[PDB]
RNA sequence: GAUGUUAGGAGGGCAAAUCCGCCGAAUUUAAGCAUAUAAUUAAGCGGAAGAAAAGAAAAUAACUAUGAUUCCUUUAGUAACGGCGAGUGAACAAGGACCAGCUCAAACGGUUAAUCCUUCGUUUGGUGCAAACCUUUCGACGGAAUUGUCGUU
RNA sequence: UUUUAAUUUAUUCAUUGGAAUUUUUCAUGUCGAGUCGUGUUCUUUGAGAUUGGAGCACUAAUACGUGUGAUACAUUUCACA
RNA sequence: ACGGACCAAGGAGUCUAGCAAAUGUGCAAGUGUAUAUGAUUCUUUAAACAUUUUACGCAUAAUUAAUG
RNA sequence: UCAGAACAAGUAGAAAACGUGAAAGCGUGGCCUAUCGAUCCUUUAUAUUUGCAAAAUGACGUAAAUUACUUACUACUGUGC
């Protein structure tokens, strides 16, 4: 919701459309009068929107209203913010890679010695 | 599950190479036909089956409570919708309203005959007839395992309290009974097919 | 880690008497027997040796005695205790 | 008071008087047969402190056990496996000599009786001598008396052979409660089994 | 289910998908973690950098309880109140909420994010981070150590 | 091992197949248990299977705040209630020889609970009719009609379950009542710093006391 | 102390899935192997019961503290161990099932062992068609026991 | 048929004996030794200057004691047993 | 080069554990009702239903050998 | 070299502090291309960094205070590991 709000900030009244789910944000305090199309609203988010005196539109409704998407704004949520994606890219082992190793757990006992500190052979 | 050491109860060992016989483990000794025979191993008569079935196969599946609830709701909705019900196979062409609701007098019915009569009056005569017809002896080996008859699935009577419905509709072929509180998706959507014909008491509704 | 029984606990998670608010709520025969035993049995050889060492009188001697006790009994506490007992006995004898 | 006094006397053990007694007694025992009945406890107080009572069915048996380790049983000294397991000669048994003592009396010699307990009595370098307190569970004097009666039950056949006597409890490590003994409690083997156990869940 | 397993798709293909020359043998590379540090060193290096060797102090009896401290960021603190109550608080600058953060199952208050300006908030918790405390104060609130 | 996967950690190098228990018995076992408990209840005509337990605070810094049923009531609490241990045992209440009271408040709470329980409970006579007063703790035996009435009413099992949380967590405070000068982090860190030395002094104090 | 075909009794063998003691490998894994691993497993020997074992704190905590054992969910593949390699790996707390506590020894009672048992009996009952059982308290004649039975806690 | 709940009827008279709390005096008792423990060996453990066990040697203290508080030690608190 | 005299039937990537990726599905700063309880649940029912008139997991914060 | 991992050997710098030169500069060894070594363990250096798991050990240090389980405040706090 916060992200949605941020995106709507400059152009008001026009209708944010989001092809996925919109989740609510406890970290928001105030909610503006938002008009949002989405595939799914988590219930609390929906409630919040309602309270704001906003509108939750489904895709069919949007189509009915704005079939050429006039005064719409496509938005995406954070795609590569997924935890799976943090294991991708250059493998941890290759230098300057910020890829999480697949490890049982965290703590000194797990993947924090040889090849992770200059003191034990090398680093990264 | 197959019993643990099935096919492996023998002492068999392979004779090895220089006898002009494949090197499958052989039963030792003499006198019997069994002597010298291929012993354990999936290929052999009297062998163990390949990956013998074990009790620790995953039998059940956890399904998310929420998902289950959703499924139940959807089945209820389906039962609502006439077309869906029709598709599901019921002879419902002579029933007016398909969220089919009936007075609480039904919950007190004492006699299967009476229930049958009521059903007929409703319009489900045809359905009843179909149900009667469609008790047939299964194809295959089900026959040997207490699955002798195969019966088509009739209406589902949903009731708030049993003052007789349980017992009266018990014994009409294919007719099932469920308390509104404890709705079973297995009954609402047999074979995972949406839109069973549900007959509700008004209290239940 | 440590606390005090007097005073309530400072309403803090960590540090000295840290914790919650809550108001706190809180022979002769033997001797005779021992004497009898002594009369009967006397001492055991190690004990005797220790006594002798003690009698010798000096700090070095005492140290030696202590060491001996440690060797025999095992553990410094027990040995110390034994030494103390022997000293007491010696004192008694002297009276 | 008397028993207190004798307790105190026996605590001394290396003191002259006690020492002499021990010397005599162990010498005497060296001569008698390995397991043999005695009429009265040699350490009445100690017997009392265990389970002993002067009821008809209670008997004391003096038993002698060889001291020391038991050579690993193998035809000739040689063991055929990996070096870790190769040694004989410094192989110390899981059971106590006391346990062994009680075992030998309890098992074939007094199969009729039930071993209650056992106490130390004496030792030489060759042998340790224990007196083991046993009870006849069929003697009515024992059957009737509600305290003690318990031993008449069939669950207590050959307590000594299952490590259920005090000595048994010791070497099973049930004497030590706590974090020191977490791994052995319902029984070591049982505990192990439990820890191994894979619980699946039909639903899963 | 078996019917949509790949092996069923390879049914009549001779090698069952495991290749004709390089066969399918049982445990060709060694068993389990096996030659990590010898013939499987490279894999370990490239996917499991810090795997070999030990580091740091032993901690012979841990007791994860002693050291348990679920955290929350100040940003999330106002979220811990219901919508209507929050609105009420916003309306009345004259009165502030105390928040027993322990009652909601968090011990430490950390300081990630903004707090609504001027809206003063009283925070009860066991631990505060300097920054979180500063944030709270700047907003005219108090941090009250609880236990 | 191959590719980028977790390093495998599967403890199955022993003869694991020997001890796999699959719980086909779960629901049926539960049902059986239920049946057994019902039977027990029936046997104890009217009286409750369940025994009174004191609420207690869980140990360790992390469960500190939570409260749950302990075993057994502590001699002191019994005394407060006006009750003998044996007597308590005989009724529906658990006794715990080894539990001790540090907190007055806690003790008070449990004696309150005990009192409540006492108030609730009505005692069937031992030999019929003959109504006599109890021993040490136990209340009096009621007459027949009263007993009948009680039976006719529902047997309450609210006391045997723990009292749920009081709640708060949101409480209004007046802005003028806030103390804007109280460095909480500073207090913490300072406290941490000063711990050892306070420890040094406490020990000294203790030593002094010991003479 | 021996001795008895003395009077009365007991043990022995079978069976084992779970169970309790010992005793005790190696294949195997480590791409070799020697410590490790397999495994406190298999085999061996002994011993019980409808369950066994455990069990009423020389316990855990460091809290606002809990409170016998067992078992389940978890803690946790964690602390830790380990040619720190392969691999092994608990405990407390938390949530439940179930919940039960106790008696010897020691202290005390000598204006008296009050205890206990064997044999022989005696005479009210209860169910049974009988067979048997069930209990009822009363003595004797024996012994046992002051190197300690019983009561009191 | 099995038992085990509820319900129904107990009322008179005898006295030996015991129990709980409650006052008030006086008693500060007793609390398991070749055992614990240490050393050393071997085993077992996740237990790490040794987790349990065992063999051997040495061998204690009395409740103000001794035993736990997962790093060997000393000096000493404290908590728990 | 090897295997195949012929024919019939049997005859070989499976099942569990835990991890990952992919994709579907639910809900989403949460999620999973775990054991267990409860029900007017009892051929099917060993499922289904329910969750007491701040359990735990994984995630929501990282980092340090560590006090932190 | 190459997986564009490591080690090793270099190239280019930066922050210190110096050397040399009058200076500009040059110097992070040998005019350049070889002369060499992971984990674990050991070892000795370094440090206003920590720990040994209920606590303490510099130190009742410095102030107060009264005899006591007093109140503040201190970067420097045992051996061993
Ligand atoms: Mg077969
Ligand atoms: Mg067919
Ligand atoms: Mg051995
Ligand atoms: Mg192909
Ligand atoms: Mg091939
Ligand atoms: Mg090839
Ligand atoms: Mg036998
Ligand atoms: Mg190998
Ligand atoms: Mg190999
Ligand atoms: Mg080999
Ligand atoms: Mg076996
Ligand atoms: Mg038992
Ligand atoms: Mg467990
Ligand atoms: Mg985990
Ligand atoms: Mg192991
Ligand atoms: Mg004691
Ligand atoms: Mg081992
Ligand atoms: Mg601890
Ligand atoms: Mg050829
Ligand atoms: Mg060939
Ligand atoms: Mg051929
Ligand atoms: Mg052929
Ligand atoms: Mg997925």
């Amino acid at each position: 919701l916060s992200k949605l709000q941020y995106h709507m900030a400059n152009h008001p009244n026009d209708i944010a459309v989001v092809v996925g789910s919109i989740t609510d944000d406890k970290r928001l305090f105030s909610l503006k009068q938002l008009k949002v199309c989405a595939l799914r609203f988590t219930e609390t988010a929906r409630k919040r929107i309602e309270d704001a005196g906003g509108e939750c539109l489904t895709f069919d409704q949007l189509a009915l209203k704005y079939p050429t998407g006039k005064k719409c704004v496509l938005l995406r949520g954070p795609t590569k913010a997924r935890t799976a994606e943090k294991h991708f890219g250059k493998a941890p082992g290759k230098p300057k890679s910020k890829a999480r190793p697949y490890v049982r757990s965290k703590g000194r006992k797990f993947e924090k010695a040889r090849g992770r500190r200059k003191s034990r052979a090398y680093k990264k | 599950a197959v019993k643990l050491g099935a096919g492996y109860e023998t002492s068999a060992e392979s004779w090895g190479t220089g006898r002009a016989v494949a090197r499958i483990p052989r039963v030792p000794g003499g006198g019997t036909h069994r002597a010298g025979q291929g012993a354990f191993g999936n290929m052999c008569r009297g062998g163990g089956m390949f990956n013998p079935t074990k009790i620790w196969r995953r039998w059940g599946r956890k399904v998310n409570l929420k998902e289950k609830r959703y499924a139940v709701c959807s089945s209820i909705a389906a039962s609502g919708v006439t077309s869906l019900v029709l598709a599901r196979g019921h002879r419902i062409s002579h029933l007016k309203e398909v969220p089919l609701v009936v007075s609480n007098d039904i919950e007190s019915l004492s006699k299967t005959k009476e229930a049958v009569n009521f059903l007929v009056s409703l319009g489900l005569k045809d359905e009843v007839n179909r149900l009667v017809k469609s008790k047939k002896i299964r194809a295959g080996k089900g026959k040997m395992r207490n699955r002798k008859y195969k019966i088509r699935n009739g209406p589902l009577i949903i009731y708030e309290n049993d003052n007789g419905v349980k017992k009266a509709f018990r014994n009409i072929p294919g007719v099932d009974l469920c308390k509104v509180t404890k709705l079973n998706l297995l009954k609402l959507a047999p074979g995972g097919s949406i839109g069973r014909l549900c007959i509700w008491s008004e209290s239940a509704f | 880690g440590r606390k005090s029984t007097i005073k309530p606990a400072t309403g803090i998670a960590v540090g000295f008497n840290s914790g919650h608010v809550v108001t706190k709520r809180n022979s002769k025969r033997k001797e005779l027997i021992k004497d009898v035993v002594r009369e009967i049995t006397g001492f055991s050889p190690y004990e005797k040796r220790i006594i002798e060492l003690i009698k010798i009188g000096t700090s070095a001697s005492t140290k030696r005695s202590l060491k001996y006790a440690k060797k025999k009994l095992g553990t410094h506490k027990r040995g110390k205790a034994k030494r103390e007992e022997i000293q007491k006995v010696v004192i008694l004898q002297r009276r | 008071g008397a028993y207190k006094y004798i307790q105190e006397i026996w605590k001394k053990k290396q003191s002259d008087a006690m020492h002499f007694l021990l010397r005599v007694r162990t010498w005497e025992y060296r001569q008698l047969p390995v397991v043999h009945r005695v009429s009265k406890p040699s350490r009445p107080d100690k017997a009392r402190r265990l389970g002993y009572k002067a009821i008809q069915g209670f008997v004391i048996y003096r038993v002698r056990v060889r001291r020391g380790d038991r050579k690993k049983r193998v035809k000739k000294g040689i063991v055929h496996g990996k070096p870790k397991h190769q040694g004989v000669h410094k192989q110390k048994s899981t059971r106590n000599l006391k346990s062994v003592a009680e075992g030998k009396v309890g098992k074939s010699i007094c199969g009729n009786l039930r071993v209650l307990n056992s106490y130390w009595v004496g030792q030489d370098a060759v042998y340790k001598y224990y007196e083991v307190i046993l009870v006849d569970p069929n003697h009515n004097a024992v059957r009737n008396n509600p305290k003690i009666n318990w031993i008449c039950n069939p669950v207590h056949k050959h307590r000594e052979l299952r490590g259920l006597t005090s000595a048994g409890k010791k070497y099973r490590g049930l004497r030590v409660k706590g974090h020191l003994s977490a791994k052995s409690r319902p029984s070591i083997r049982a505990n192990w089994k439990r820890r191994q156990l894979i619980k699946l869940r039909k639903c899963r | 289910a078996t019917r949509f397993k790949k092996n069923r798709k390879k049914r009549g293909h001779v090698s069952a998908g495991h290749g004709r020359v390089g066969k399918h043998r049982k445990h060709p590379g060694g068993r389990g973690k096996a030659g990590g540090l010898h013939h499987m060193r490279i894999n370990f290096d490239k996917y499991h950098p810090g795997y070999f060797g030990k580091v740091g102090m032993r901690h012979l009896n841990l007791l994860k309880n002693r050291t348990y401290c679920p955290t929350i960021n100040v940003d999330k603190l106002w979220g811990l109140l219901p919508e209507e109550k929050k609105k009420e608080f916003s309306e009345n600058k004259d009165i502030a909420p105390v928040i027993d953060v322990t009652r909601k199952g968090y011990f430490k208050v950390l300081g990630n994010g903004k707090l609504k300006h001027n809206q003063p908030i009283v925070v009860k918790a066991r631990y505060f981070s300097s920054v979180a405390e500063k944030k709270i104060k700047a907003v005219g609130g108090q941090c009250i150590l609880v236990a | 091992v191959a590719h980028n996967n977790v390093l495998p950690n599967v403890h199955l190098h022993k003869w694991w197949q020997r001890h796999v228990r699959v719980n086909f018995s779960k629901n049926i076992k539960k049902k059986k248990r239920r049946l057994l408990r019902e039977k027990r209840r029936k046997a104890n005509g009217g009286t409750p299977i369940e025994k009174l337990h004191p609420i207690v605070h869980c140990p360790t810094q992390r469960y500190n705040f939570r409260t749950r049923l302990g075993k057994g009531f502590t001699f002191e609490e019994l005394k407060g209630a006006g009750l003998t241990p044996r007597a308590a045992q005989t009724i529906g209440i658990c006794y715990d020889k080894r539990r001790k009271n540090r907190s007055e408040e806690s003790l008070t709470k449990n004696v309150e609970r005990l009192l409540k329980y006492k108030n609730s409970l009505v005692m069937i006579p031992l030999k019929k009719n003959k109504a006599k007063k109890g021993i040490g703790g136990i209340p009096a035996d009621a007459d027949k009609n009263t007993i009948k009435e009680f039976r006719n009413k529902k047997p309450l099992l609210s006391i045997f379950k723990k009292e749920k949380n009081t709640k708060p967590f949101y409480e209004t405070i007046e802005v003028s009542k806030i103390d804007k000068e109280f460095l909480a982090y500073k207090t913490l860190r300072r406290a941490k710093l000063a711990e050892r030395r306070k420890n040094r002094r406490q020990q000294k104090k203790d030593i002094k006391f010991k003479s």
